[PDB]
C-alpha cells in the first residue's frame, strides 16, 4: 500500500491538458453564448399556424409520438431570454481527452410567466421546449449564414442522453477559427425553473395522462430537464466543503468509462445509464449521510482513494433496487427506508426526483457486482492491479465482457404490421408506461429472458445494436427502414453472463403441484404451454418441469432462448449464434455410444477410465512384492481432465491413450547406489508385477516400452497395462534415491556440464515430482472452474493447428489457460467456452514477458499465495531477468505455489516458438477487433499456419486413424501380439523429435502431433515445418564446433546441405513422407 | 561448380548420391575427412569423419569399405565404428558420473585403422575419388540402401522382449 498515490498522480499527469485545449474552447464558448444573448424575443402564436411557419422552411421540429394536433392543443408559445452559466464536467474541470471526444454542457433555463402551472398533461411542455429550440436553431442557422461560419461547423438534431423524448442541438466540426483537436461537441439543452408546483405530484407513481398507470420516465424526464442547476448548487457547496472532489470524480469517471457505464440511459438497450454526475451526487450524499444513525460514511478531510474506497464499498454492499434505499435531501442527511421499488432508487426532498430511473434494474444488478468485484480486487494487499482497476477498457470487445451473445433479427415490417407480427401486447397503458416501442420491447425481452432462465444465468444485458442518437434537420426523427422495421435499430444483441453450475441442467423446475394450483405455477404453465409438464422423480416429488435435449454442438441455453423468443415476443424472429456451434464442433467428438447427444461439461469418459484404473488399482494393491507398494497414483492428462479426444476404449492412435501413472514403494535402504542399477531394479519390480498380473489377472494385457524423455539414462523402462475396459497406462516407479542421486550428479558433474545436467533434473522434476501436485491442483480446481477442461481442449487444438505443441509442453498450456480462471479480473469468470478461449488469447497477447511475471494461485474462489511468497517469486523472477535481460533461453515465467521456481515447465522451448505464440495471439486479437466474431473469422483463427515458415514436408499414414483414434465422423479388441499397435500408431511426432534433437543447433523443426484432430476428415495429413536459425543467415567457413550439414562450393564458404537433408528426412520417413515444398 | 577438391587444412570432400523420392524433380551429400594419430589406444591412426548420414551403423559403412576393397584391392582392417554420437544420446555418462567405476567432437565420427599402409592407401585413394568426382560426378560407386533405418531403428513402439530384458537385468544385477 505505497504505490497507489503515485499511480494517482501519474494517471492525473496523463489526464491533465488544462490550458491549450480549453482556453480557445472558452473563447468559442463566449462567442456562442453572447450570440444566444443577442438572439431576440418572440411572442404569442398557435401551433395550427406554426406548422405552416415551419412548412417549407429548412428547419424542422422534434416531438414525441403522437405528433401534436391543434384540437386538444389549443396551444401557445412565448420566447424570453435565459441567463447562461456553465454546468458539469467542464464547470468542475473534469475534461477527459478521448479519441472519441467528450461533450460539454450549457444552460437554457426558463422564466416563469411564459407558461402555466400545469405541465403535467401529455408532453406539450416538452413540445414548447421543442418549438422553442426549433425557432432558436433556425435563427442560429440564419446567424450562421450571416456570420460566415457555414463551412466548418455543423448543427445536429439529437436525442439527449439517448432519450427519444429529449432532443438537443449539438455543434460538431467537419472537414484561427476552424478547429478539430480536442473533444468536440457542444450541445444546446434546456432548463425549466426551480419552483413550479404543489407538493404531491412528483412521486413517480402518479397519473394525469390519457387513457392509473404511472409514467416514471415522463415525470423523471421533466424533472431532470427542469433541474440542471440545483445539482451544481449543492455540488459546489460540497466543493467548498472538500478538497478531494476533483480527483475523486476523475478517477471514478474513468473507472465508469473503462467499464463502459456511460450516462446515456439503460431503457432502450444500452450498457450504461449510470454516469459521472449521478456518481458524484451520490458521493456527496454518502459524504453527508449514509447511516441509519446518520453515520457520515465518508469524512472529507483526506485524500481521494479512500473516498473512492468508501463510496464503492457503500454502493457494493448496500442494496438499492430490490429492497429499499437510503434517500437524501439538500436544502442534509441520508436515511434508509426499506421499500423496494423494482428500480434502482435514491430519492430527494429539495428536488423530489428519482435519479437512477434513467437506468435499468438489470444494469444496476450487473453494476453492483462490478462494484463487488472491484472491492474484491482492491481490498487484497498482496498484488498490484491498478492496470486492472483503472487502465484496461473491459467493454471494448463484445465477448470478453459477456459469456453468450445471440442475434435477435426482428423483421416485424411496419408500425401497423406490429399488431400481427409482435406477439406481445400493444396498447394504451403499455405505451404510456414505456414511452417508445424500443425501450418497451427491450424491457419485455429482458423480462422473458430472466423468466426463461432464472438461476441458469447470472446476469442479462440487452442492447439494440445499430442504434443512432442523432438525426438530420431534413427529417423530424430517425426514420430509416433498417433490418426490417421503422424502429431505432436493425437487430438486437441479447447478452448473458452465466452461472456455470447450472448451464446444461436439462430441467428447470416450477412449483410443486397442489390441487388448487398456485398463481406462479399458472404463470409457469402459461409461459411454457406445450413444453410444460407435470412431474415426479425418483424421490417422489411432484413439480412443473420442461425437459431439454443436450447436444455437443448446441447447448440448451440456445434452445431455451429460441423457444422463449419464438413463443412470447414474435413468431417470425430469428435467433442464432453459429460461432457457438462452430467451435463446439471444432471440439472432437468421441466415438462413444450416444456421444452426439452428450454435453460439453460432461466428464463421463474421464470417469470411466478413472473407474477402470480403480479396478487396476485394486488388483495391483492386493498382490505381493518383496517390497510392498506405498502409493500408486495417476498423473496423466485424462486424470487432470485435459486430453482432447477424451478417451474411448480401444484407441491405439491416441497419444494420450497411455496414461502416466506413478507408483512408489517403502523407504527401503536397499536401493543400489547407481542410476542404471537403480533403473534396472525398478524394472525388476515392474517385471515381477507383470508376471504376477499375467499369471492371475489374465484379462489384462501387458508389455514394456523404453522411455526416452529423461535425457542420458537409457534404462527407464515402463510397462503398459491394457485394461479389458479398454485403456492403457504407463506405470513408472519413483524412489527416494533419485532426486538426491541427480543432485549429486549436479555436484560431481564436469564444470561446463552443470546447465545440461540441470536441464536433465528439471525434466525429471517436471515429470515425476511436481506433476503429482500439478494434477492434484488441476483435478481439484476443475470442479469449481467448469469450463476449464473444454477451453484447454480447444486451446491445445488451436495450439496444434498452429503446431507449437511439440515445443510448448502440455502443463505450460494448462497454466496459461488457468490464468483467466484463478484470476479473471477485471473481467469475470468464464461462463462460456468462447469467453474462456478468447480471454486466454487476449491475455497472452496483452502480457509482456520481461517486466512482469505470471504468478497464479491455484485456489477456488471465496492455500492462497501470501505476501512473503509473492515477493519471493517476484525476487527469483528478478534474479532470472537480471541474469538474462531479453529472454534468450527462459522465455515464459509462470509460477504457482506448486512451483516457486518458474523455470520448470518452460525450459527447452526456443525463441521462434515463444515469439510465434505471442505474435500469433496478437494477430488473433488484432483480427478480432478488426472484424468481430464471425464464421470465417473463427475459421481463419483455426486455420493452420500459412506464414513465414520455410519448409512444408507433407505426410500421409497408409491408413486413416480417426476410427482407431476415437474421433468419429470400429476398434474394440487387442490382437494376439502386442506389436501391431506400432503400425496402428503414427510415427511422425517422435520422428520429428529425433530430427530436432539432432539438428538442434542448425534448425528447428515441427509437426502436428495429433494427425487427424486437424488433418482433414479422413485423419491422415500432417505437416513438418522447419525453420533455419538466424545464425545461418550467411555462409560461414568450416570450424570444428558449429554443428551443421555443409555444402562448400568455394574454399572458405560452406552453406546448408539443404537438398540432401530434406531428402534424408524423406528417406527416414518415405512411406510417410509424400511431398516437399520450400515456403 | 565442383572442381574445388582440397580445403584449407587437410580436409577431403567425399560426395555421394541420394536415391529416388516421389516428389523431387541430383541430391548430393558430402563428407569431410582429416586424419590424426596419438599414442593412445583407438584415437591413434584414425580419420575424422564429418557430415555422416542418419544412424550410419556398422554394416553399410562396411559395404562402403567392401566395395572399395572389391574395386581397388586396398589393405583395410576396419570392422567396427567408433564415436558416432548420431542424435545426441551419449554426451555424458551418468552411470560413471554417479558410480564407483566405468570411467576413462559434436557430429564427428572416428574411423580407425591399424596400418600405416591402410591409412595412406585409403587417404590417397579417397583423395583421388574426391578429385575424380570433382571433375565428373557422374557414375561413382554409390549408396546401396538395403534399408538399415527401418529395421535397426524402428523400435519406438516395438515392445521390449521379455526374456531379453530379463537376462539383461539378471546379468547386470549379478
Amino acid at each position: 500500500s505505497n504505490i497507489f498515490k503515485l499511480q494517482i498522480d501519474e494517471l492525473l499527469e496523463q489526464v491533465k491538458l488544462k490550458q491549450k485545449h480549453v482556453l480557445k474552447v472558452e473563447k468559442f464558448l463566449h462567442k456562442l453564448y453572447d450570440i444566444l444573448q443577442e438572439i431576440p424575443d418572440w411572442e404569442e402564436k398557435s401551433l395550427a399556424e406554426v406548422d405552416s411557419f415551419f412548412k417549407n422552411k429548412i428547419v424542422s421540429v422534434p416531438f414525441v409520438d403522437p405528433k401534436p394536433i391543434p384540437q386538444n392543443t389549443n396551444y401557445k408559445f412565448n420566447y424570453k431570454k435565459p441567463d447562461i452559466s456553465l454546468i458539469g464536467s467542464f464547470a468542475l474541470k473534469a475534461g477527459i481527452y478521448q479519441p472519441n471526444g467528450s461533450s460539454i454542457d450549457t444552460l437554457l433555463t426558463m422564466p416563469k410567466e411564459l407558461f402555466e402551472k400545469k405541465d403535467f398533461l401529455n408532453f406539450r411542455c416538452l413540445h414548447k421546449r421543442s418549438v422553442y429550440l426549433a425557432y432558436l436553431t433556425h435563427h442560429l442557422l440564419i446567424l450562421l449564414k450571416k456570420d460566415k461560419l457555414d463551412s466548418f461547423l455543423q448543427l445536429e438534431y439529437s436525442y439527449f442522453d439517448n432519450d427519444p423524448l429529449l432532443p438537443i442541438l449539438r455543434i460538431s466540426c467537419s472537414k484561427d477559427y476552424n478547429f478539430y483537436k480536442t473533444r468536440f461537441s457542444i450541445n444546446l439543452l434546456i432548463g425549466f425553473p426551480y419552483k413550479v408546483f404543489e407538493p404531491k405530484k412528483l412521486l413517480p407513481n402518479r397519473n394525469c395522462i390519457r387513457i392509473l398507470p404511472a409514467t416514471p420516465l415522463y415525470n423523471f424526464s421533466v424533472l431532470s430537464s427542469s433541474t440542471h442547476e440545483n445539482y451544481l448548487k449543492y455540488l459546489y457547496k460540497t466543493k467548498k466543503q472538500t478538497e478531494s472532489f476533483v480527483e475523486a470524480t476523475v478517477l471514478g469517471r474513468l473507472w465508469l468509462q473503462q467499464r463502459g457505464f456511460s450516462s446515456n440511459m439503460s431503457h432502450s438497450g444500452s450498457l450504461g445509464g449510470f454516469g459521472t454526475f449521478e456518481f458524484t451526487i451520490l458521493m456527496a450524499a454518502l459524504l453527508n449521510g449514509g447511516g441509519i444513525n446518520s453515520n457520515k460514511i465518508l469524512l472529507h478531510g483526506f485524500s481521494s482513494y479512500q473516498l473512492f474506497k468508501g463510496v464503492i464499498k457503500y454502493l457494493a454492499t448496500m442494496d438499492l433496487c430490490h429492497d429499499g434505499h437510503l434517500q437524501f435531501h439538500s436544502n442534509p442527511a441520508s436515511k434508509y427506508i426499506d421499500e423496494g421499488f423494482q428500480t434502482p432508487t435514491l430519492f430527494d426532498k429539495s428536488t423530489k426526483v428519482n435519479i437512477l430511473t434513467k437506468m435499468t434494474v438489470s444494469s444496476y444488478q450487473i453494476l453492483k457486482e462490478y462494484a463487488g468485484e472491484t472491492l474484491r480486487m482492491l481490498n487484497n494487499v498482496v498484488q498490484d492491479q491498478f492496470s486492472n482497476i483503472f487502465l484496461t477498457n473491459i467493454s471494448r470487445f463484445d465477448n470478453l465482457k459477456y459469456d453468450l451473445c445471440y442475434d435477435v433479427q426482428l423483421p416485424l415490417g411496419k408500425y401497423n404490421n406490429l399488431e400481427t407480427s409482435l406477439a406481445a401486447t400493444f396498447g394504451s397503458m403499455e405505451r404510456v408506461k414505456f414511452i417508445t416501442l424500443e425501450n418497451f420491447l427491450a424491457h419485455k425481452i429482458t423480462n422473458v429472458a430472466r423468466y426463461a432462465l432464472g438461476d441458469r444465468i447470472k446476469y442479462i444485458q440487452i442492447e439494440m445494436v445499430g442504434q443512432k442518437s442523432d438525426f438530420p434537420i431534413t427529417k423530424r426523427k430517425v426514420y430509416s427502414n433498417t433490418g426490417g422495421n421503422h424502429f431505432n435499430f436493425d437487430f438486437v444483441r441479447v447478452k448473458l453472463i452465466v452461472n456455470p453450475s447450472e448451464c446444461d441442467k436439462l430441467v428447470t423446475k416450477g412449483p410443486a403441484h397442489s390441487e388448487t394450483m398456485s398463481t406462479e405455477a399458472a404463470v409457469f404453465k402459461n409461459f411454457w404451454g406445450i413444453k410444460s409438464s407435470l412431474r415426479r422423480f425418483k424421490d417422489g416429488s411432484i413439480t412443473h418441469c420442461c425437459v431439454w435435449s443436450t447436444s455437443s454442438s448446441e447447448p440448451i441455453i440456445s434452445s431455451i432462448v429460441n423457444f422463449a423468443l419464438q413463443k412470447h415476443v414474435s413468431k417470425k424472429a430469428q435467433i442464432s449464434n453459429e460461432t457457438i456451434k462452430k467451435f463446439h464442433n471444432f471440439l472432437p467428438l468421441p466415438n462413444l455410444p450416444s456421444s452426439a447427444k452428450t454435453s460439453v461439461l460432461n466428464l463421463s469418459s474421464f470417469f470411466n477410465l478413472k473407474k477402470s484404473f480403480d479396478d487396476l488399482y485394486k488388483i495391483i494393491f492386493q498382490m505381493k512384492l518383496p517390497l510392498s507398494v506405498k502409493s500408486i497414483l495417476p498423473v496423466g492428462s485424462a486424470f487432470r481432465y485435459t486430453s482432447l479426444c477424451q478417451p474411448v476404449p480401444f484407441a491405439y492412435s491416441d497419444p494420450d491413450f497411455f496414461q502416466d501413472v506413478i507408483l512408489e514403494f517403502e523407504t527401503s535402504p536397499k536401493w543400489p547406489d547407481e542410476i542404471t542399477s537403480l533403473e534396472k531394479a525398478k524394472t525388476a519390480f515392474l517385471l515381477k508385477i507383470q508376471e504376477e498380473l499375467s499369471a492371475n489377472s489374465s484379462t489384462y494385457r501387458s508389455f514394456f516400452s523404453r522411455d526416452e524423455s529423461i535425457p542420458y539414462n537409457l534404462e527407464i523402462v515402463t510397462l503398459n497395462i491394457l485394461t479389458p475396459e479398454g485403456y492403457g497406462f504407463k506405470f513408472r516407479v519413483l524412489t527416494e534415491r533419485d532426486e538426491i542421486l541427480y543432485l549429486r550428479a549436479i555436484a560431481n558433474a564436469r564444470n561446463e556440464l552443470k546447465p545440461e545436467l540441470e536441464a536433465t533434473f528439471l525434466k525429471f522434476t517436471a515429470k515425476y515430482l511436481a506433476s503429482v501436485r500439478h494434477t492434484r491442483t488441476l483435478e481439484n480446481i476443475s470442479h469449481s472452474y467448469q469450463f476449464y477442461s473444454p477451453v484447454v481442449r480447444l486451446f491445445k487444438r488451436w495450439l496444434d493447428t498452429h503446431l507449437l505443441l511439440g515445443h510448448i509442453t502440455d502443463e505450460l498450456a494448462e497454466l496459461i489457460a488457468i490464468k483467466p480462471f484463478v484470476d479473471p479480473a477485471p473481467y469475470f469468470i468464464p461462463g462460456s467456452l468462447e469467453n474462456g478461449f478468447l480471454k486466454v488469447l487476449k491475455f497472452i497477447s496483452q502480457w509482456n514477458w520481461k517486466d512482469d511475471p505470471l504468478i497464479l494461485d491455484l485456489v477456488k474462489p471465496e492455500e492462497r499465495l501470501t505476501l512473503a511468497q509473492y515477493k519471493g517469486i517476484q525476487m527469483n523472477f528478478t534474479n532470472l531477468r537480471n541474469s538474462d535481460p531479453n529472454g534468450t533461453h527462459l522465455q515464459f515465467f509462470v509460477a504457482s505455489k506448486n512451483d516457486p521456481s518458474g523455470i520448470l515447465y518452460s525450459s527447452g522451448i526456443p525463441l521462434p516458438i515463444a515469439t510465434r505464440l505471442t505474435a500469433l495471439a496478437k494477430v488473433a486479437v488484432n483480427l478480432l477487433q478488426t472484424h468481430g466474431l464471425n464464421q470465417q473469422t473463427i475459421n481463419l483463427l483455426f486455420t493452420p499456419g500459412l506464414k513465414d515458415y520455410d519448409f512444408v514436408v507433407d505426410l500421409r499414414t497408409p491408413i486413416g486413424l480417426k476410427s482407431s483414434c476415437g474421433i468419429l465422423s470400429a476398434p474394440s479388441n487387442f490382437p494376439e501380439n502386442l506389436n501391431d499397435l506400432s503400425e496402428k500408431m503414427d510415427p511422425t511426432y517422435q520422428l520429428v523429435k529425433y530430427l530436432n534433437l539432432k539438428y538442434k543447433n542448425s534448425l528447428i523443426l515441427s509437426s502436428r502431433k495429433y494427425i487427424g484432430v486437424n488433418g482433414g476428415e479422413k485423419g491422415d495429413k500432417n505437416v513438418i515445418t522447419g525453420l533455419i536459425k538466424p545464425l545461418f543467415k550467411g555462409a560461414h567457413k568450416f570450424r570444428v564446433n558449429l554443428d551443421c550439414n555443409v555444402k562448400p562450393v568455394d574454399d572458405e564458404n560452406v552453406i546448408l546441405n539443404k537438398e540432401a537433408i530434406f531428402h534424408e528426412i524423406a528417406a527416414f520417413g518415405n512411406d510417410m513422407v509424400i511431398n516437399f515444398e520450400t515456403d | 561448380i565442383e572442381d574445388i577438391s582440397a580445403m584449407k587444412n587437410g580436409f577431403i570432400v567425399v560426395p555421394f548420391k541420394l536415391p529416388d523420392h516421389k516428389a523431387l524433380p541430383a541430391s548430393l551429400h558430402f563428407m569431410f575427412a582429416k586424419r590424426h594419430q596419438s599414442s593412445n589406444s583407438n584415437e591413434s591412426d584414425c580419420l575424422f569423419l564429418v557430415n555422416l548420414p542418419l544412424l550410419s551403423n556398422i554394416e553399410h559403412m562396411k559395404k562402403f569399405v567392401g566395395q572399395l576393397c572389391g574395386k581397388y584391392d586396398t589393405v583395410s582392417h576396419v570392422e567396427e565404428l567408433l564415436y558416432n554420437d548420431e542424435f545426441g544420446l551419449h554426451e555424458v555418462d551418468l552411470s560413471a558420473l554417479t558410480s564407483d567405476l566405468m570411467s576413462s567432437p559434436r557430429n564427428t565420427a572416428l574411423l580407425k585403422f591399424v596400418d600405416a599402409a591402410s591409412i595412406n592407401n585409403c587417404w590417397n585413394a579417397l583423395k583421388k575419388y574426391s578429385n575424380l568426382h570433382a571433375k565428373h560426378p557422374n557414375e561413382l560407386f554409390e549408396w546401396t540402401y538395403t534399408t538399415p533405418s527401418f529395421t535397426t531403428f524402428v523400435n519406438f513402439y516395438k515392445p521390449l522382449d521379455i526374456d531379453y530384458l530379463k537376462e539383461d537385468i539378471h546379468t547386470h544385477m549379478a
